RNA sequence: GAAACUGCGAAUGGCUCAUUAAAUCAGUUAUCGUUUAUUUGAUAGUCAUGGUAUAACUGUGGUAAUUCUAGA
């Protein structure tokens, strides 16, 4: 009935990227949105890969369905693809952990903070700490 | 006991009969099996036996079948493979029997041995439809009908000895098993005009 | 003091003798999905379609014109064995980094392919392998050197039997090079051999034991 | 500005670059270097919008510290480094070379080039002088400067210089009847021999060319580029050979 | 700032905004075409009116000139493409003669209305409407679409459509619902 | 690797057209009348290596207060 058909197009290696670029093209008939893990691993399968060094995004299904045509990626190994990747991507394979931070806010505000700060400061603190004593 | 062991033994044996075969024609070569063995695999025409053919000799003989209006037939002849070396028939009691599958109008199909030259194509088995067939619905997608109901045109033995595949004007494509003539499965073309022509 | 509190930055500089000291060898100790050890056609052939999508070296697609014209299957190998190998040397002591990955490949699998009747072959082989070591400390690659001693240990795990029947005879096809005065190439080639060792019977372990006491003797000199 | 400026928009990049209106607002300011701006090309623009190895600023950027890339033989990790036209591009990893050579089209163009031929570079000379203590030299159109050159080479003349030793090979005079290449101006690209040279004291000499259809049209000795002889060229040709058509 | 994305208005306003036989070709053709506005009307007659412009103006250029040559070929080739100037008609007399009726045929909705996949052109601009037909394999819902030849002939159902392909709809499939729950109350 | 010293940037970007009628602007010059940090390419035969410091930091302080500071 439904039969996820995974092809390339347009295919180039990037030695220099160590890699290979290609146009991913799925076929999905009776069947919308298979997900970009298990393409990952059809692929790696196909390529005889491994899938954390293989990378598929911008997935787009055509007017109605049934048929998604995307980008995909596969390192020559995963050390290829930790070296190479965005973060974000590493993230969303898991590869990499999302980092936590304070806003864009926090950031700004907190630097505006210390730019107004001068020094270390810790001498400072003895001072403003004996004056509030005072 | 290793597998790239037993691959290596198959091309000793390989290579065996080709050095006893290469003797047989005396009574280079080898390496021009080898590569008829990769044009085989892929290549442009080859094979080159336009001149070597007897036509005046060639033996003649017809053969009249009760079932009436043959549709297509389909022969199933196993090679030995070049990467793997045991086959391309799948059961041992075969051991190359050369098989022979006719559809015919009469909703019939049947399997014939022509294992020999000489003789008559035996009818070793057959399968034949229906009305009992016709579907209930008569205006959906299903056409899951075990048994064909409405004339058969077509067939297609798969290459691996496993299965053969049958369409006809019943917009359907059942595939069968090869020894029980049992239908594995059925394909309807979800159609009101995909009637089967032919098959690849 | 080496680097041990790790910075933030994806990039360090990394000196080649920093490398040399964090580079090991055994592949056991590794793992992956290898293509050769994936598909089961014919280990040669799947790492050479696989590096012949990997490399563009000029020295490795003159080389693949040749053998991709050759062979194209395990008979094909068992007939052109010879010739194969010797356009195989022939790249090798020409001498292309680039295309040095990818025919140590080549090599490895090729020795795993054939495997028991190989050992004629890999004698000469054992000899330019070594001096392709040499001229690697000539030059300054440490993958160049992981490649080698990856493909001389793939060899010992494809050709172990034979060579633990005849250990004595690989340990003096190495003992320049285990005697050569170059502290990172004794270590790597001290793995390889010590993987051998660990493998090799009690009988042969007893007597290569004895015979390397005597060529301490002999060569009671050196410390390396 | 009370300055220089470090932003290209879009629309105020050179149209022979041939990139979108919509992909971005700026384009990549070049640095400066041989060339002058507007008949130069960064590399990250020829990577990614000609080769398309390349499709992001960090992805050329790591290749640039991978130290892959050697104009004439000389590695830069800039960016924007201003390729410009008669250039050797070597490609270590997919081991190829490049001379960046105009288009017919008007365009900036790739070509395949061997070893041999990267081996070596064209120049123009532009400049002769005599530097201090009496030491004569040139500077050509890509910003060569050559000490103590053959005395009959004059301005403007066209000379093969090694590459490997960054040396005068050999070099072309500037005569009627040889091959020429236009670098700029509306017909530029359009190979052809030299008819002759109208000349102004002074002035914008202008000179009168035709090519292998018989055509004779005129430009400016700053397009003019010789390249080699009649039949003779010093350096490989793309499709085409310089030849407008309808 | 950035680059102005080009647009355009794609119709004209006529210059006598009421007479009544614009006023009757405007009914006429709507309930013939099963039609709706008069916008769409200006599209397409603005449409007309640039082309022949165009056209009289190559009339106007002199014959044999390149450009003349070149913009007629240009012309003519992609009104065959579509299909609305015909193989013995390929003149700039001809292309002068089309009109708004041709377009209109060769429009999608009229185009499936000979078909006969829909009993009136209305109710194919219900079926264009539903998705029940893609044209080549490409599923349009928009009955303008002013095909090309092999596109009329490549007119064919949705396989996802409970027509010519998938599943039936959930009123079908609901009916049967409350049916087969029924029956087995 | 905080801080601090040192380096460079911070003379672009973004916002507006108050002013300004041969002024700008545009085209067309030319500087053999100017300088150019930077890029790039060349470019120098003509003590087994002095000293001064000061930040950061330690410690005492001022005030109503600031990205203030003083003494050491």
């Amino acid at each position: 009935s439904d039969a996820v058909t995974i092809r390339t197009r347009k295919v180039i290696s990037n030695p220099l990227l160590a890699r290979k670029q290609f146009v991913v093209d799925v076929l999905h008939p009776n069947r919308a949105n298979v997900s970009k893990d298990e393409l990952r691993e059809k692929l790696a399968e196909v390529y005889k890969a491994e899938k954390d060094a293989v990378s598929v995004f911008g997935f787009r299904t055509q007017f109605g369905g049934g048929k998604s045509v995307g980008f995909g990626l596969v390192y020559n190994s995963v050390a290829e693809a930790k070296k190479f990747e965005p973060t974000y991507r590493l993230v969303r394979y898991g590869l990499a952990e999302k980092v936590e931070k304070a806003s864009r806010q926090q950031r700004k505000q907190k630097k505006n903070r210390d730019k107004k700060i001068f020094g270390t400061g810790k001498r400072l603190a003895k001072k403003v700490a004996r004056r509030n004593a005072d | 006991e290793n597998p790239a062991d037993k691959r290596r033994r198959l091309a000793k044996q390989y290579l065996e009969n080709l050095k006893s075969e290469a003797n047989d024609i005396l009574t280079d070569i080898i390496a021009s099996r080898l590569k008829e063995d990769v044009a085989e695999q892929q290549g442009r025409v080859f094979r080159y036996f336009g001149d070597k053919l007897l036509i005046s000799e060639a033996k003649q003989s017809f053969t009249r079948v009760g079932e009436n209006n043959l549709t297509c037939i389909s022969c199933f002849q196993p090679v030995l493979n070049k990467y793997t070396f045991e086959e391309s028939s799948n059961g041992d009691k075969n051991k190359g029997r050369l098989f022979a599958y006719t559809v015919s109008k009469d909703l019939q199909l049947t399997k014939y041995d022509i294992t020999d030259f000489s003789k008559r194509p035996k009818k070793l088995k057959y399968a034949k439809g229906g009305a009992k067939y016709i579907p209930t619905s008569k205006h959906e997608y299903e056409n899951t009908t075990e048994g064909h109901y409405d004339e058969i045109l077509t067939v297609a033995a798969s290459p691996d000895g496993k299965y053969v595949v049958t369409g006809g004007r019943d917009r359907k494509l059942i595939v069968w098993s090869t020894e029980s003539l049992s239908p594995v499965k059925v394909i309807p073309t979800k159609d009101r005009r995909g009637e089967v022509l032919s098959l690849a | 003091q080496r680097q041990t509190t790790k910075s933030s930055k994806r990039y360090r500089y990394s000196s080649f003798k920093a490398r040399i000291d964090d580079l090991k060898i055994e592949p056991a100790r590794n793992l992956e999905k290898r293509v050769h050890d994936y598909v089961e056609s014919s280990h040669f052939l799947a790492s050479f379609d696989q590096w012949k999508e990997i490399n563009l070296s000029a020295k490795f697609t003159e080389f693949a014109a040749e053998i991709e014209h050759d062979v194209q299957t395990l008979p094909q190998i068992l007939y052109h064995d010879k010739k194969i190998f010797n356009s195989l040397v022939s790249f090798i002591n020409f001498h292309d980094e680039f295309s040095l990955q990818p025919l140590l490949d080549l090599l490895a699998q090729f020795c795993h392919d054939l495997g028991p009747d190989f050992l004629k072959f890999y004698e000469e082989a054992i000899k330019t392998l070594i001096n392709l070591l040499d001229a690697a400390i000539e030059f300054e690659s440490s993958n160049v050197f992981e490649w080698g001693f990856n493909c001389l240990a793939y060899i010992f795990k494809y050709l172990s039997k034979f060579l633990v029947k005849k250990l004595v005879l690989t340990c003096d096809l190495l003992i320049p090079l285990l005697s050569h005065s170059k502290e990172y190439l004794s270590r790597f080639s001290a793995e390889a051999l010590s993987f051998l060792v660990r493998k090799c019977p009690v009988s042969n372990l007893r007597e290569f034991v004895r015979s390397v006491f005597e060529k301490l003797e002999g060569d009671d000199e050196q410390t390396n | 500005a009370r300055g220089p400026k470090k932003h290209l928009k879009r629309l105020a990049a050179p149209h022979h670059w041939l990139l979108d209106k919509l992909s971005g607002c700026y384009a990549p300011r070049p640095s400066a270097g041989p060339h002058k701006l507007r008949e130069s090309l960064p590399l990250i623009v020829f990577l990614r919008n000609r080769l398309k190895y390349a499709l992001n600023g960090r992805e050329v950027k790591a290749i640039l510290m991978q130290r892959h890339v050697k104009v004439d033989g000389k590695v830069r990790t800039d960016t924007t480094y201003p390729a410009g036209f008669m250039d050797v591009i070597t490609l270590d990893a997919t081991n190829e070379n490049f001379r960046l050579v105009y288009d017919v089209k008007g365009r900036f163009a790739v070509h395949r080039i061997t070893d041999e031929e990267a081996s070596y570079k064209l120049g123009k000379v532009k400049k002769v002088q005599l530097g201090k203590k009496g030491v004569p030299y040139v500077v050509t159109h890509d910003g060569r400067t050559i000490r103590y050159p053959d005395p009959n080479i004059k301005v403007n003349d066209t000379v093969k210089i090694d590459l490997a030793s960054g040396k005068i090979t050999d070099f072309i005079k500037f005569d009627a009847g040889k091959l020429v290449y236009v670098t700029g101006g509306r017909n530029l690209g359009r190979i052809g021999t030299i008819v002759h040279k109208e000349r102004h004291d002074g002035g914008f000499d202008l000179v009168h060319i035709k090519d292998s259809l018989d055509n004779t049209f005129v430009t400016r000795l700053n397009n003019v580029f010789v390249i080699g002889e009649q039949g003779k060229p010093y350096i490989s040709l793309p499709k085409g050979k310089g030849i407008k058509l309808s | 700032p950035r680059a102005p994305r080009t647009y355009s208005k794609t119709y004209s306003t006529p210059k006598r905004p009421y007479e009544s036989s614009r006023l009757d070709a405007e009914l006429k053709l709507a309930g013939e075409f099963g039609l709706k506005n008069k916008k769409e009307i200006y599209r397409i007659s603005f449409q007309l009116s640039k082309i022949r412009r165009a056209a009289r103006d190559l009339l106007t250029r002199d014959e044999k000139d390149p450009k003349r040559l070149f913009e007629g070929n240009a012309l003519i080739r992609r009104l065959v493409r579509v299909g609305v100037l015909s193989e013995d008609k390929k003149k700039l007399d001809y292309v002068l003669a089309l009109k708004v009726e041709d377009f209109l045929e060769r429009r999608l909705q009229t185009q499936v209305y000979k078909l006969g996949l829909a009993k009136s052109v209305h109710h194919a601009r219900v079926l264009i409407t539903q998705r029940h037909i893609a044209v080549g394999k490409q599923i349009v819902n928009i009955p303008s679409f002013m095909v090309r030849l092999d596109s009329e002939k490549h007119i064919d159902f949705a396989p996802t459509s409970p027509f010519g392909g998938a599943r039936p709809g959930r009123v079908a499939r609901r009916n049967a619902a409350r049916k087969a729950e029924a029956s087995g109350e």
